[PDB]
């Protein structure tokens, strides 16, 4: 058919960026494992990534424990048991949405503008002028960025869980009155250590792996003009928010089942 | 470029294998039947615990009434490994609450007769039926 | 090209097989009904369990009052292979529990008239009612 | 200078959280373990109360069946300082309330015999048990 | 014109998508009220079961204290196709249990007067009350 | 419009992994889910929060 040989174009295509994804990141980790330069280097790129995205994550976790200590206030009243709200929210929080939203606000804010200094830093050939510096930058600024992610990410969720869970205890408590020595409570038989809260830890430090991975590449591959590096953005905010919810569904599965 | 045509296939296949280690311990062993006729099943659902001195041995999977004598037979599911129970045995319903599951919980001991000892194994029809728990006739002799 | 149509027909092929593994996964029945007037169904709800003895018959359905003598009218779902019931039955509303379900548990037996044995399939409204008990009442009139 | 301070907040920020949700929000002690051969115990889970006159001094750490003789063997979980138990020692299972939680509640004293004092600690096996507890004997002690 | 097309696609699977969830979430009659003074409605909420007999008939959308009298003045919800009911009416307060819901059972006779028959309808303040149950002081005193 | 084909696609797949695969009788989940929800405070109330 006319119409099937436009797709055999694109299932050989869509598979070549695949076989880039890997080769690139292959070529970012392996040899020369030195430590002078990179532990300034490094720490450079934990203020661009770590710092500015710590304030989006404590002033949007205040919401969601305001909202979930509110909306499941009336859910536990009709059902008639009050202390079951200190094991509703940390058991709502460190275990689904935790690892799900605070994951998407990093694909946010973090995810984006990772891929766009990559790109524009292809754009003004910075990237191939540094090739005449005879130095690899797969390893020089690909490498600091991409350690600069997974390092960040679980220290992101546990400022998430902490702050998230302060502003549940706010508007239960406080406000719609529950004794303060009763709800921590039934918090602290509720949950264990080696399936709950080390298990906060493998959804987020796996989603760390893939959004610094799909952020960065896409900056990697992207057409140098201003048209294309745009457009590689808003592609690389759609893709990350698949895989967010594609791996946490499998993640899902594993812990539970 | 010929490798994420080999490596990526492999990593799809890391989840799979992953994701088929998860669904099978969500929902295993070779086991016979025992038929059993008795009286009332109230609450008794399927996939209910058959138990033996309350510790678990098998579940319900036939819950179908025989309609030619109007008993309810209730074949059960005892693992094939079952081979030395004597014919003295007695089947209850007990609850595990005042209203927990149901759950079939059969007694057994090991009075042998003097005529030799019955095995109960691969389809074998008990009838030691106890036809207790109903709850309201209970409730409607004391009044009288 | 020739990878397009052997690949896209292999991500053709995986649709529709998982999607035949969803709907043969976990697998209604021609009934016949039954109407009923009573006397007390408060605590009784739509498809609540009905019983002969214990075991489940059927479904209760179709809960609304007859509004011209106010008796409740309530029609069953009896399946079509129960052909040999004989008249004489006793429709009694059970618990099995002090708050179960409030389940339909109705008396059957099959005690042949002399005048012949009247079939009760395909729409023979029961004219029996046990006035589901009123616990209120029965702890009341016990003291005084 | 400015952003080698800041990542310091950021990295101490989250020292302060890390604790605040294991040190407040989810919060044990080495103990020696004691055999005890029961004959019922439908209805009691592991981690339940095992308490001396009601207060608790252990949980269950066992639920199984000894695969050869079919008396309920369960190991207790009495902490290393109870030096001085006496063997004089009965077990039986309460429940705190008509229907609580199902709890072992033992009974023990310090009624030394003229032959020394046996001590219970370090997996001794207690020869004593109380299957009456039942939902069967209520219905069958008002009613016969 | 690839454009149009896609829109009328979408347009119609918000269409398909918006009448399956108002079906499935959303599954009315005008009435007339009418006014009862009690002397106990304690435990009584609003939309209680309001029931001739035992079968639900109407819904309690008032409570409220007449607040000068002192009398509990509670209107009801009876049907609009209610014209037949006369005075002899006598509203007692039921819980088809010992905690349904404390629900309104009340009894209405046909016994006609030698002055007419005077009907029960639109906003008619109907006078025989239960004076209904103490119930907590009723289970006080007989066990003394 | 696109949350409405958000939350009919997101409760078809809630009833997938309960229904099928995890046991449940397929008249009994839509049964306690049809007295559930009101339309003049739930329904509506939807709307209010998307459109604004």
């Amino acid at each position: 058919l006319n119409a099937l040989a436009s797709l055999g174009h694109k299932g050989i295509k869509t598979l070549r960026t695949f076989g880039r994804a890997g080769l690139m990141l292959f070529n970012a980790l392996v040899g020369k494992p030195e430590f002078r330069k990179h532990a300034p280097l490094l720490v450079r790129q934990l203020y661009n990534v770590g710092v500015l995205s710590m304030l989006i994550i404590v002033v949007s976790g205040v919401f969601i424990g305001m909202v979930l200590g509110l909306q499941g206030y009336l859910v536990l009243t009709t059902y008639s048991a009050e202390t079951s709200l200190g094991m509703l929210v940390a058991l709502s929080l460190l275990r689904e949405l935790g690892p799900v939203v605070a994951a998407l606000l990093f694909a946010g804010r973090a995810g984006s503008a990772l891929t766009a200094e990559i790109g524009l830093m292809r754009a003004t050939e910075q990237l191939s002028s540094m090739e005449m510096m005879a130095v690899d930058p797969l390893r020089r600024v690909i490498s600091p960025r991409f350690w600069a992610g997974v390092i960040s990410l679980p220290l992101l969720t546990v400022i998430f869980v902490a702050v998230g869970i302060w502003g549940g205890s706010l508007v239960g408590v406080s406000w719609k009155g529950i004794d303060s020595g009763f709800f921590w409570s039934a918090m602290q038989n509720a949950v264990d250590w080696r399936m709950d809260l080390v298990n906060c830890l493998i959804k987020s430090v796996v989603f760390a792996i893939t959004v610094t991975w799909i952020s960065l590449f896409n900056g990697y591959d992207a057409i140098p003009t201003s048209a294309g590096i745009s457009r590689a953005t808003t592609r690389t905010v759609v893709h990350s928010s698949l895989a967010v919810l594609g791996l946490d569904f499998v993640l899902t599965a594993l812990m539970f089942g | 470029k010929k490798n994420e045509i080999w490596v990526g296939i492999f990593l799809l296949a890391a989840l799979l294998a992953a994701l088929f280690v998860c669904l099978k311990a969500a929902n295993t062993e070779p086991t016979y039947t025992l038929y059993a006729t008795f009286d009332n099943i109230g609450g008794l659902k399927a996939r209910s615990p058959v138990s033996i001195g309350g510790v678990v041995v098998g579940r319900v999977a036939d819950i179908t009434l025989d309609p030619k004598t109007y008993l309810p037979r209730v074949t059960l599911e005892i693992e094939q490994r079952y081979n030395h129970i004597p014919d003295t045995s007695s089947l209850s319903i007990r609850t595990s609450g005042l209203l927990g599951e149901q759950y079939l919980a059969l007694n057994v001991g090991f009075e042998d007769p003097e005529l030799g000892t019955a095995i109960l194994k691969d389809g074998d029809t008990i009838q030691d039926t106890k036809s207790a728990m109903v709850l309201e006739d209970l409730i409607g002799q004391f009044l009288y």
